[PDB]
RNA sequence: UACGGUGCUGAAGCAACAAAUGCCCUGCUUCCAGGAAAAGCCUCUAAGCAUCAGGUAACAUCAAAUCGUACCCCAAACCGA
RNA sequence: CGAAGGUGUGCUGUGAGGCAUGCUGGAGGUAUCAGAAGUGCGAAUGCUGACAUAAGUAACGAUAAAGCGGGUGAAAAGCCCGCUCGCCGGAAGACCAAGGGUUCCUGUCCAACGUUAAUCGGGGCAGGGUGAGUCGACCCCUAAGGCGAGGCCGAAAGGCGUAGUCGAUGGGAAACAGGUUAAUAUUCCUGUACUUGGUGUUACUGCGAAGGGGGGACGGAGAAGGCUAUGUUGGCCGGGCG
RNA sequence: UAAGGUGAUAUGAACCGUUAUAACCGGCGAUUUCCGAAUGGGGAAACCCAGUGUGUUUCGACACACUAUCAUUAACUGAAUCCAUAGGUUAAUGAGGCGAACCGGGGGAACUGAAACAUCUAAGUACCCCGAGGAAAAGAAAUCAACCGAGAUUCCCCCAGUAGCGGCGAGCGAACGGGGAGCAGCCCAGAGCCUGAAUCAGUGUGUGUGUUAGUGGAAGCGUCUGGAAAGGCGCGCGAUACAGGGUGACAGCCCCGUACACAAAAAUGCACAUGCUGUGAGCUCGAUGAGUAGGGCGGGACACGUGGUAUCCUGUCUGAAUAUGGGGGGACCAUCCUCCAAGGCUAAAUACUCCUGACUGACCGAUAGUGAACCAGUACCGUGAGGGAAAGGCGAAAAGAAC
């Protein structure tokens, strides 16, 4: 049992790219930006919740931050963690 | 405890503009004011596709130091300087020179 | 708003800042897409958010 | 030509690490030099 | 460490002294002892490291008066 | 056919011989220089509990979190400026 | 109506120097007589920066090796495609650990970096990319060793060490084949599996550990025999008739 | 306090706000991830793994609190062993770690000087360790003095480079006494009377005065040069304000300020005033700090190196008298003088500046001044401790050069 509360604040962003899209259309799999802190169990349940949408499962990973270099001063971006998660046959998510 | 503000008719002391007139148009927290038509500027505003900009030779207003300018007293005909005082429990500007409220 | 919502219940107080949550939940989804042209929701909900529970803490034990 | 530097993190950390410096009162003095100079990096510790 | 417990008598430093009068530091150590004394009123003995001078001091006053001391003082025995 | 590839389709698919330093082998034979530990695992009971828990029996269901996962790795990415 | 500073000129003093003035410069300077000194540089194999010399000289980092056609381009010995040639092949191939930490893939740019050119790049900029119950860590267990309640010892700091608790390089449950991405895969998908936990069950009925016992649990060398990986030949199947 | 704001490189976007919950400034609160004394256990710091209890559950799990060690006190429990004690489990209170210098204590060099070197010097310095405080330490005569007297400690100037010490070398170097800064004295070794009597600490209240935001705050125009006037030349005015900074060149009167006059809902420092809690004052009678003082042996401190060496401290072995007594007066004795050790407390004058504010400089002005005017303890170097740079200036205004 996860807070409501809780569960509003773990997921970030949904993830657009050609893979994500991809993944969207043939697998049935959603690619979330969710908080680094976010456990699976948690992210499924605030998918459950907050999308209105059965999920089969979770697969999380750990995207680490690029270096990078505005002008001459070195700086890193942050670390965030990604979420595939793949909703039951025939679930359409908008 | 500003003594030019917004929406004051003001008259420029130095520079090029010295003797004119015109609004403040706004201040700015640099202790600059932006006068309307006073101090004038003929940028060569560089074209960008996006934001719908031409880009062209502009005549825009530059600051000016807000030292330079001074609140016009309409009834004397000239430059004056700003006092505060408290009249019904509120601080409120007048012109030295004659002692009127500024309103 | 802090005057307006100090006249309230724990209750009401509690289910008026979960209302804001949601909110600010729907900001950050519609933000990441191209959706949000007012980005200063944002912020207001937020800070909205830190008020009620401000709010909240005077209550309960202050 | 085996060069004296071989790097193992491992090892690197219970040498020098912030948790070794700790353990003992001369590490900590060390660390405490360290601070009072304004280091960035007070330790060897990633 | 070499401390009597009764007196307080820790090692202290000094030199040697040669007769070309080199100096050299050394200590100079309590002739310390640990030695049980019986203590009638409580009846058992109550081991003490304790030096010579402790011994005779303990004598002088009463090992009873001695341990009181040492409590105050905030030391166990 | 975006000359990158994508979609459909798909025969036979056996036998003999040779064969490791790999496996049986934590084996066997032998030698003296005489060859880790502790848990998991199996088992025995004590205090206990006593007709409850616990144990094994299948069956149902739930569970397995967290972190790593790119790329180089006898090297242009590591140790040698 | 042009300060200091910079740079010429003229004059002047026995000298250190001084005065005047053209150009440059664009805001400070300072008589006199006193006062105080970080008060004068050619040398110290002085210190710092700049710039020479050798000199457009040596070298351009394995003597495995190139050639041509087409492409793109401002430009092609070097990039892409193609056909030849050559080199490695118990490696100069493939997969990991350690170590590195985005170098991976795509687009784009060529100032600098690349010992030449560069359209190319491990270079610049932007975006993308790392999916696990069963792989590894974590976790349970311990070795060498470390820390170590009390404790013993020590001017102080502290030393040693019991109970304990840490410590892998060792012991401990479980997954395979195929398909897929520009870039991940025993992680995604397809198929077919396995594990040890709870919870609930009906069925039964001695369970229970900080303890006992077993087991785990172990050397070198040698010898075979049985095997498979793998390879060869034949058969088969498809294609071929130079 | 306000008419302007949403920190900076750094614009823009989307917005808020204008007479008062925009923004800004100050008081008191709230929140305050993880690591770190780090404290539930562990650990390769910013990570891994618990236990217990109280609540909830859509019964998958959640949440949030507590759980270090030591010291001390209390409660319960409890061996060998009868009672006990050790031990054990709880509970409460305190501690722990960091920090510039100064301070007290525990340890304690060498280079060097002596033109070598060993006593000696350097020096009780550097350094290490423990502890404390805003200061610390010391402190109320068993002190000096000299037959006159002084009257606790600390600090400054003299005394004096004297007297001494000293391989009588190199060097070390007082005191008495005088002038100043500041000055304060008290309690326990114990019981009688009287009973709340001075003083101190914590803690409320009241007054005064700071501190932490602030408010008002004087008086100038014309003309010439010029890109621009604050400059020149005219004629004015303010000044308890001609400190200082800015403004298109140098401004008392353009701006910010300055002199001067005022200001605090709230928090808080210091003075007195006062309430409450603890603390006991004055009087009489006494009592008057023993392994101590002294001594022997060994060291150390005293300017004083064992010397003819007083005095202090003590590792070692001894060991009085106890006011009809004892200590000291620089070997020692006698006389006289002077003080009362072996229990404590104590403000001031003194030391220092990591830090805050204000002001000043015959201090520096980018190779100077901090290492660092600049995103510097950074880049870079080093396994590590550690080392450690370079680098300021367009213009008045970006008007930063459309085409």
């Amino acid at each position: 049992m996860i807070r409501e509360e809780r569960l509003l604040k773990v997921l970030r962003a949904p993830h657009v790219s050609e893979k994500a899209s991809t993944a969207m259309e043939k697998s049935n799999t959603i690619v979330l930006k969710v908080a680094k802190d976010a456990t699976k169990a948690e992210i499924k349940a605030a998918v459950q919740k907050l999308f209105e949408v059965e999920v089969e499962v979770v697969n999380t990973l750990v995207v680490k931050g690029k270096v990078k270099r505005h002008g001459q001063r070195i700086g890193r971006r942050s670390d965030w963690k990604k979420a595939y998660v793949t909703l039951k046959e025939g679930q359409n998510l908008d | 405890a500003a003594k030019i503000r917004r929406d004051d008719e003001v008259i420029v002391l130095t520079g090029k503009d010295k003797g004119k007139r015109g609004k403040v148009k706004n201040v700015l927290s640099s202790g600059k004011v932006i006068v309307e038509g006073i101090n004038l500027v003929k940028k060569h505003q560089k074209p960008v596709p996006a934001l719908n900009q031409p880009g062209g030779i502009v005549e825009k207003e530059a600051a000016i130091q807000v030292s330079n300018v001074a609140i016009f007293n309409a009834a004397t005909g000239k430059a004056d300087r700003v006092g505060f005082r408290f009249e019904d429990g509120k601080k409120v500007r007048f012109f030295k020179s004659n002692s009127e409220t500024i309103k | 708003k802090a005057k307006e919502l100090r006249e309230k219940s724990v209750e009401e107080l509690n289910t008026e800042l979960l209302n804001l949550l949601r909110e600010q939940f729907n900001l950050r989804m519609q933000a990441a897409s191209g959706q949000l042209q007012q980005s200063h929701l944002l912020k207001q909900v937020r800070r909205d958010v830190a008020r009620v529970k401000t709010l909240l803490n005077e209550k309960a034990g202050a | 030509m085996k060069r004296t530097f071989q790097p193992s993190v491992l090892k690197r950390n219970r040498s020098h690490g912030f948790r070794a410096r700790m353990a003992t009162k001369n590490g900590r003095q060390v660390l405490a030099r360290r601070r009072a100079k304004g280091r960035a990096r007070l330790t060897v510790s990633k | 460490s070499r401390v009597c417990q009764v007196t307080g008598k820790r090692p202290v430093t000094g030199n040697n002294r040669s007769h070309a009068l080199n100096a050299t530091k050394r200590r100079f150590l309590p002739n310390l002892h640990s030695h049980r004394f019986w203590v009638e009123s409580e009846k058992r003995f109550v081991t003490l490291r304790v030096s010579a001078k402790g011994m005779r001091v303990i004598d002088k006053k009463g090992i009873d008066t001695v341990l009181a001391e040492l409590r105050a003082r905030g030391e166990k025995y």
